[PDB]
């Protein structure tokens, strides 16, 4: 399940980290469109290591 | 030996092609 | 250069910019050379020879090979 | 010493040393076994 | 001239509107993000196509996309 | 005589024709229908 | 012979090349004299030349009309020394290098700083891993049949 | 629109010079024009095709006319091996008297010698007099006019074909296969039997006597009776002199195999039989699809049913029928690809199996034709891949082709690209490495240490067809082989003679030197393919730009961000591949020329020994054979090779000029142009005149195109001069 410190696999095809594993940092509960904040160990082509995804775009890996 | 008349006939034919070419071009426009 | 190439290819060598046709001589440089050649003993009285044989003078040869010689300027 | 060893452990330095060694051994082989186009 | 579109993935970082060399973008109120703000492109008639905005976006894939199109004196940056 | 044609047509095809054609294109692209 | 070639031991062109080469060096040596360091060198060089041609002559190499050795690589073991046997050497060494490299990368991947260990190699570990590559053929096969070598569609892919 | 680009408001409303530049280069992309319906698109394309056909016929008419009016065909016919064919006359007012004399050598007026091979082709097909050529030209002029009328007619309101007519695949294929290709071949064998073969034997059959001059003495009796063997009896003797009755025969259809002894070209009787057989095959094949008569196959069903049961190819070919029918780009790509292969085959088979008489003895023409078709083939190949990419970006429907054979290709794109990369690397490293090894050892004076691999596999294939030099006793090279026994009494006798004759280009002898060059050609094909294939697969998206499909086939870039995205569009792949295409074709053409040059010169050994290292190519080929060309005009005079000499230098200029556009980019130029604008507006007198289109620098993509064109034109022109002047200057 998506929750703090959980590990998930990205399912957004446009993501640099598609089919890769990241750690959910925090999940906002205010109804924002993309609540989960996942952090990755690899920088993207822009140099970022984090992005916000929706719960459906994330599948828990364990 | 291609006679002058023969050459002139060819030129006349070419002219017909030219006029018919302008039309096709203008019809495609 | 392009003019000359075209002319030589078209069999018209008399229309080229050459020393044997329309000629473009470096008059200014030719003049300075003469000045420097005649300097020794005149504008440079205490000197004994030209600063360089390029401007003018004799051919200096060492070992049967030419070391320096007057270098001329043309078209 | 420890720090110097780290510098000697840097990629550029190690490559040069390794390649020098490789080049040397190849040269030495040709010095003693020269002109070979096949295993005899 | 050019077309600039903003997507729901925006986070209201304001970085894009702070990078535009010709004031084409603005920050408008919104509720889809925590910041409570989204970017808009009210004056695309002054976009030169620099794409500095895109370079500033922090989202995985640009939330602000500039699609180059018809060219005018303004878009071609012609002072003459 | 047909033999004279090379000296009567080439001047036209390589000089007169290209000129008029270019002029027409310019007038066509510089006009605002 | 294969391809209409001739054994180099029986090729006149090959011999002509040898004679000519030696002659050139000898003509040069004539200028220098006796034990002059230059002459001694040229003399030693001719010895090497003679040896090279002799080696090739005693070999199974086949020469063409030009008198130059031509190599055969169709799989016949008659001329295996030309390509097959040397080929095994390359494969063994190349695999060794690749295997050990992959091993080190995967090994240091789980370290405190996986990127510092790529720019500043841990020599002690590297040497250990490097020595363990002599049995790379066996290890690789074992890893393949254990589903530990090839990954399974859990890798990043393009948008389309 | 109300400006030049009537088909584009966007460009029309542009205040700069781009409006003019782009309008010209976006004129034939009818699919993107403002307000284009599919029906109109097809109709306009159909009419445009009529115009192209007309241009082709006018071109052919001109060649016949100029050869007939200003050529030496009849004299050539009389003495084919001692006369230089004339193309057209020269009237340049810039020529000097000397030039008039030089280019008028051998004749009475300045003239250009043809290296197109028309004389041999026409001689073989039956033409013997200038009046005949004239009639042909006149006829083609008339046909051209008819085609132009058709274009206008089918654009008229009541004659515009419907979209359905344009998509009836079955009827078109049946008709095109059975009629365009099949019946046409039957017609050609008719000509060969009625006009050509009689002419070769000294008899004149024309429109004046064709209805009263039976092609064969027996008549059509044997044909209908079934005794077809009669038409193959009495083949021309080996002592037959072409264009005369001495040693002639009566056969019209035969399978002799080999070449006519005197003309060193394929027998006409065999060609007639060839076309007859091909005719039947195509006519039969044209009865496969259903066309309003009940019988026939439906293409959609055939494609849908073909799915391997194992599932290794997914859902199979389901969905491809609709994709092809609804995409003109895919259709064009398929066509260009097949034509490209055909053009290469024409080049390869035409120099070995010489089809025209006395063509083998004309070295320069033979060289030109090969290089001509090979270069055309390259362009045709690259275009196919280009349109394939355009298809993916514009016409590909991901949903229709679900788990289709096509979609699965885009699923393992990385695998394909990566492996093609490895192949290119392997071929590149070793090919170059071996060449450099050979160069170094040779340079140090030790040629005996070169790594030279014999091309055994190819040599085997040559032997399999009968070559005996390699000593591989196999198949047709073996008297005891079952194959030899089969054709020993049919076509082998003649073939085994030609294949084993050293003075023919049938399976030329190969050696270690050929091995390396072939592997270099392999590198070229693989690397060119990599660029093109990657462009196609990564045209709808990539990791750098996952939304590439929304920008199109050609866009400048995506900005200086995310690391830099220059040359990321698919169009750029075409741009990059063009250079490699030229390089590979260059290697191929160089190989053919040098090999043949040495053979013609009588010193085949030079290639055999110097082709192993690079210096040989530079010194013994490019440097040595450039002497005639660079001396076309010298400080001491000029010769007929002056035009070729001048063009050689001209090519170098264009090529280098191209570099300017390729290396220098827009920013610099735009700023400079701005300064020039300031000057014109501030300089008195000139201020009176002003522009109506703001002067601006060329765009990013435009510069790339302009540069590629300059590079390409120079490339072709320079080699064209060399291949012609070098061959003609030495052997002619
Ligand atoms: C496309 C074919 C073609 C080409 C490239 C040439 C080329 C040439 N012709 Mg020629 N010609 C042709 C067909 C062609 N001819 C035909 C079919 C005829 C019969 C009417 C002639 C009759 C002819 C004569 C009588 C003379 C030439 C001459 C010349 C030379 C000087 C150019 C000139 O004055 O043209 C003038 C040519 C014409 C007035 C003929 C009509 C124009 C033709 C039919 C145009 C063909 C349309 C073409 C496909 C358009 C292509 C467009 C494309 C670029 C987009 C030049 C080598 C002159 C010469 O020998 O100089 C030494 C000369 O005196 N031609
Ligand atoms: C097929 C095209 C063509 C033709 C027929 C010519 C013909 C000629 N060129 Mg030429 N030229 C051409 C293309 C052509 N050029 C191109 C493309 C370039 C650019 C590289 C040049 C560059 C060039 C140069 C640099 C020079 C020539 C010169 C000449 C003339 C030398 C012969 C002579 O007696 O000069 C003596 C001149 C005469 C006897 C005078 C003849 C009468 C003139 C030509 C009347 C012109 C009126 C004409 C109708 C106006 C055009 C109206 C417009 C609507 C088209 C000759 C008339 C030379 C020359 O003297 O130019 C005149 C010269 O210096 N040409
Ligand atoms: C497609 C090209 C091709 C390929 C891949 C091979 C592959 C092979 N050949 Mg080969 N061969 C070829 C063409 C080819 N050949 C041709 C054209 C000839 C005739 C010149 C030969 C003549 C040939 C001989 C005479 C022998 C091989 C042998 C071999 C095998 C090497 C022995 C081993 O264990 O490995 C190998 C399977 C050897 C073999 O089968 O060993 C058991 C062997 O003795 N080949
Ligand atoms: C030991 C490391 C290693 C290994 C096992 C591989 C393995 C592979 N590479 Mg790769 N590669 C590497 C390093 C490595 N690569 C490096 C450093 C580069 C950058 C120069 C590349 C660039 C590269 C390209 C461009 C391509 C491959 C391809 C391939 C595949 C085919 C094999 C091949 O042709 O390789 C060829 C490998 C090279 C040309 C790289 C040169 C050799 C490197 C430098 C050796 C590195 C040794 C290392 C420094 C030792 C340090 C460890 C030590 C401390 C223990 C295969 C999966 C190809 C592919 O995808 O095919 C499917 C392909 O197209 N690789
Ligand atoms: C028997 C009737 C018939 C005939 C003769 C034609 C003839 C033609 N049609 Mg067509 N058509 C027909 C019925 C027919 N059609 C019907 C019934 C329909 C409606 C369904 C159409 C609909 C149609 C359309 C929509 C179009 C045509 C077009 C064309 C023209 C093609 C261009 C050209 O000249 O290439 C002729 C080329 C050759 C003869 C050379 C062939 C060379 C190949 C490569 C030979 C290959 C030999 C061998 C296989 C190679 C072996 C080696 C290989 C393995 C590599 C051609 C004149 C096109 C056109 O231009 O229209 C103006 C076009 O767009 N047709
Ligand atoms: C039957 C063949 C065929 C057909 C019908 C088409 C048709 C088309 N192609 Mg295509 N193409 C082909 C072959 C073909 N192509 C080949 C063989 C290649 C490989 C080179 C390409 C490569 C290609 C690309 C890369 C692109 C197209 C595009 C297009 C479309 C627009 C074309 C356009 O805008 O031109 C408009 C008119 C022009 C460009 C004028 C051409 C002027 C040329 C470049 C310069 C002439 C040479 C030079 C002046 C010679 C002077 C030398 C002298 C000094 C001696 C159109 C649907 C474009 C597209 O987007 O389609 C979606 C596109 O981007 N094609
Ligand atoms: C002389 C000019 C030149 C050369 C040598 C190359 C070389 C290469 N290009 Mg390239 N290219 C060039 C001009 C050139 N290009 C130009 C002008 C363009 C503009 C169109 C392009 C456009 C282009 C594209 C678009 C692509 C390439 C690709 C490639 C690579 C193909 C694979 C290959 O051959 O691997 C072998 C490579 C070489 C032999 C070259 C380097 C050799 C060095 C010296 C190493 C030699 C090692 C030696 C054998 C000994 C090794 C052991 C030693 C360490 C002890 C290769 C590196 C493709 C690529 O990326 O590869 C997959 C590719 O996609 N090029
Ligand atoms: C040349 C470029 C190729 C690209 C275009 C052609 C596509 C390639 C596909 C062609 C055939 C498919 C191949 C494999 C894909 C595959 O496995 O499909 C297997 C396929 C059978 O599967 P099907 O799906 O068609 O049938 C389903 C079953 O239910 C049968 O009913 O066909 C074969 O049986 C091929 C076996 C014979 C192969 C001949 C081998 C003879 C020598 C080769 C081995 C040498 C070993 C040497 C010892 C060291
Ligand atoms: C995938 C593909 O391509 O399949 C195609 C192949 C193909 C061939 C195109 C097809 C077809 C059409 C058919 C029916 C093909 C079959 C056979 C074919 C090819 C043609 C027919 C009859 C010939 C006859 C009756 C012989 C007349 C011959 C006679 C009457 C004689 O023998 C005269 C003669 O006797 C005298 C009087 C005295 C003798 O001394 C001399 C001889 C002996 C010569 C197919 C099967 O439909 C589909
Ligand atoms: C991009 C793309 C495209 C294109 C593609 C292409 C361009 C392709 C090409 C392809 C190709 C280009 C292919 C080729 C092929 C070849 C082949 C397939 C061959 C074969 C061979 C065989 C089969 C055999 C033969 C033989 C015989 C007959 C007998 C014996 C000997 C031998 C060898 C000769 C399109 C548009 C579709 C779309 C999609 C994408
Ligand atoms: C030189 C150069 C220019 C400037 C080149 C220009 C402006 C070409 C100008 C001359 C050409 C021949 C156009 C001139 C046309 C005549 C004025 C006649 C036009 C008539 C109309 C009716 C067509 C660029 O704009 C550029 C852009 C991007 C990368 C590199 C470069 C680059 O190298
Ligand atoms: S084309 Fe221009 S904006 Fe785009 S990546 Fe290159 S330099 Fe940057």
């Amino acid at each position: 399940m998506i929750d703090r410190n959980s590990k998930v696999r990205i399912l957004r095809k446009e993501s640099y980290w598609f089919n890769q594993i990241g750690t959910v940092a925090t999940v906002d509960q205010s109804g924002i469109r993309y609540p989960a904040v996942v952090r990755f160990e690899s920088v993207n082509y822009a140099g970022t290591n984090t992005n916000n995804f929706a719960l459906d775009e994330l599948v828990e890996v364990k | 030996m291609i006679t002058d008349f023969q050459v002139y006939i060819a030129l006349m034919a070419a002219l017909l092609a030219s006029v018919l070419a302008i039309r096709l071009g203008a019809t495609l426009y | 250069y392009i003019h000359n190439d075209t002319m030589r290819a078209l069999g018209r060598p008399q229309d080229m910019f050459s020393d044997k046709a329309i000629q473009l001589q470096p008059i200014f440089a030719q003049w300075i050379q003469n000045i420097h050649l005649l300097a020794p003993g005149t504008t440079a009285p205490n000197a004994l020879a030209t600063t360089s044989y390029a401007f003018g003078g004799d051919v200096i040869e060492v070992g049967g090979k030419i070391a320096m010689m007057p270098i001329k300027l043309g078209t | 010493m420890n720090d110097f060893q780290k510098y000697l452990s840097t990629a550029p330095v190690l490559l040069t040393l390794w390649m020098t060694f490789t080049a040397g051994f190849i040269i030495e082989v040709n010095r003693f076994f020269p002109d070979m186009l096949g295993l005899y | 001239s050019h077309t600039v579109k903003i997507y729901d993935t925006c986070i209201g970082c304001t970085q894009c509107v702070r990078a535009c060399p010709t004031d084409v973008l603005e920050m408008v109120p919104w509720d889809g993000c925590k910041s409570g703000q989204i970017a808009s492109s009210p004056r695309v008639e002054d976009c030169v196509g620099c794409k500095r905005c895109e370079t500033a976006c922090p989202t995985d894939f640009l939330s602000v996309r500039v699609y180059l199109g018809a060219e005018t004196t303004r878009s071609l940056g012609l002072a003459y | 005589a047909a033999s004279f044609l090379p000296s009567i047509l080439v001047p036209l095809v390589g000089l007169i024709f290209p000129a008029f054609s270019m002029a027409l294109f310019f007038l066509y692209v510089q006009t605002d229908d | 012979e294969i391809g209409g070639l001739t054994k180099c031991s029986e090729s006149a062109a090959f011999t002509k090349r040898l004679n000519a080469s030696v002659k050139k060096l000898e003509q040069r040596a004539s200028q220098y004299e006796a034990d002059s360091p230059p002459a001694l060198a040229l003399k030693q060089q001719v010895e090497r030349t003679q040896a090279r041609f002799d080696k090739y002559s005693r070999s199974e190499l086949l020469c063409g009309a030009d008198g130059l050795p031509h190599l055969v690589a169709d799989g016949r073991w008659s001329h295996a020394a030309e390509f097959i046997l040397p080929g095994f050497g390359f494969i063994y060494i190349s695999g060794w290098i690749g295997w050990v490299g992959r091993k080190y990368l995967r090994a240091v991947s789980t370290s405190a700083n996986p990127s510092e260990s790529e720019i500043i190699i841990n020599v002690p570990l590297a040497l250990k891993i490097m020595t363990t590559g002599y049995i790379w053929p066996i290890s690789a096969w074992q890893e393949l049949i254990s589903n530990d070598l090839v990954a399974v569609s859990e890798e990043i892919t393009v948008s389309p | 629109a109300t400006k030049f680009p009537k088909f584009s408001q966007a460009l029309a409303q542009d205040p700069a010079t781009r409006r003019i530049w782009y309008g010209i280069a976006t004129a034939h992309d009818l699919e993107a024009h403002d307000g284009m319906t599919e029906e109109n698109l097809y109709q306009k394309i159909f009419a445009s095709h009529f115009g192209h056909l007309a241009i082709i016929f006018l071109w052919t008419s001109g060649n016949l006319f100029h050869v007939a009016w200003q050529g030496n065909f009849e004299k050539w016919v009389s003495n084919p091996l001692k006369t230089r064919p004339i193309a057209h006359s020269i009237w340049d007012p810039h020529f000097g008297e000397s030039a008039l004399k030089a280019f008028s050598k051998g004749n009475t007026y300045p003239v250009n010698i043809t290296f197109s091979g028309l004389y041999q082709w026409w001689y073989t097909i039956g033409f013997r007099t200038n009046q005949e050529l004239y009639k042909g030209s006149i006829g083609l002029l008339l046909l051209a006019s008819v085609l132009l009328i058709a274009g206008w007619l089918h654009l008229q309101p009541k004659f515009r074909p419907s979209l359905s007519w344009f998509k009836n695949n079955e009827s078109r294929l049946n008709h095109h296969l059975s009629g365009l290709l099949g019946f046409s071949s039957l017609a050609w064998t008719g000509h060969l039997v009625h006009v050509a073969i009689p002419a070769s034997r000294g008899v004149h059959v024309g429109w004046d006597n064709f209805l009263t001059t039976p092609p064969h003495p027996a008549g059509l009796t044997p044909f209908f009776t079934g005794n077809w063997t009669v038409y193959a009896e009495n083949p021309d003797s080996a002592t037959h002199v072409f264009n005369t009755s001495e040693g002639s025969g009566t056969a019209i259809l035969t399978f002799l195999g080999g070449f006519h002894p005197q003309t060193q070209s394929l027998w006409l009787s065999d060609m007639a039989h060839h076309h007859l057989a091909i005719a039947v095959v195509f006519i039969v094949a044209g009865h496969m699809y259903r066309t309003n008569f009940g019988i026939g196959h439906n293409m959609k069903e055939i494609l849908d049913a073909h799915r391997p049961p194992g599932g290794r190819l997914g859902a199979g070919h389901v969905g491809l029928f609709e994709t092809i029918t609804n995409s003109l780009h895919m259709q064009l790509g398929l066509a260009l690809a097949c034509l490209g292969v055909a053009t290469s085959l024409t080049a390869q088979h035409m120099y070995a199996l010489t089809p025209y008489a006395y063509l083998s003895k004309d070295f320069t023409t033979e060289a030109a034709l090969y290089t001509h078709h090979q270069y055309i083939a390259g362009f045709l190949m690259v275009g196919a891949f280009a349109h394939g990419a355009i298809f993916f970006v514009r016409d590909y429907d991901p949903e229709l082709n679900k788990n289709n054979v096509l979609a699965r290709m885009l699923e393992h794109k990385e695998a394909i690209i990566s492996h093609l990369s490895w192949a290119s690397l392997f071929l590149g490293f070793h090919t170059l490495g071996l060449y450099i090894h050979n160069d170094t050892v040779v340079a140090f004076g030790q040629p005996e240490k070169q790594i030279l691999f014999e091309p055994l596999f190819a040599e085997y294939i040559q032997a399999a067809s009968g070559k005996a030099v390699y000593q591989f006793n196999v198949l047709l090279a073996s008297s005891t082989s079952p194959a030899t026994a089969a054709g020993n009494q049919v076509w082998l006798p003649g073939w085994l003679e030609a294949i084993n004759n050293p003075k023919t280009d049938l399976f030329l002898k190969i050696g270690p030197g050929d091995f390396l060059v072939h592997h270099a050609i392999a590198l070229g094909l693989h690397v060119t393919a990599l660029i093109l294939v990657k462009g196609a697969l990564d045209a709808r998206g990539s990791k750098l730009m996952p939304d590439k499909k929304d920008f199109g086939y050609s866009f400048p870039c995506d900005g200086p961000g995310r690391g830099g995205t220059c040359d990321i569009s698919a169009w750029d792949a075409f741009y990059l591949a063009m250079f490699w295409m030229l390089n590979t074709i260059g290697w191929v053409t160089f190989y053919w020329h040098w090999k043949h040059m040495t053979i013609w010169g009588g010193n085949p050994g030079q290639f055999d020994e110097s082709s192993n290292y690079i210096m040989g190519w530079l010194r013994d080929y490019l440097w040595l054979n450039s002497s005639p060309l660079i001396n076309g005009y010298n400080p001491f005079g000029m010769n007929n090779l002056s035009v070729w000499s001048w063009m050689f230098l001209f090519g170098h200029l264009i090529w280098a000029t191209g570099f300017m556009f390729l290396i220098s980019w827009r920013g610099y130029w735009q700023e400079l142009i701005e300064t020039l604008v300031w000057a014109h507006e501030r300089t008195p007198l000139a201020n009176l005149i002003r522009w109506r289109d703001k002067p601006v620098a060329l765009s990013i993509v435009q510069a790339r195109l302009v540069g590629l064109v300059h590079f390409s034109v120079g490339y072709i022109l320079t080699y064209a001069a060399f291949v012609i002047a070098s061959t003609s200057g030495k052997f002619a």
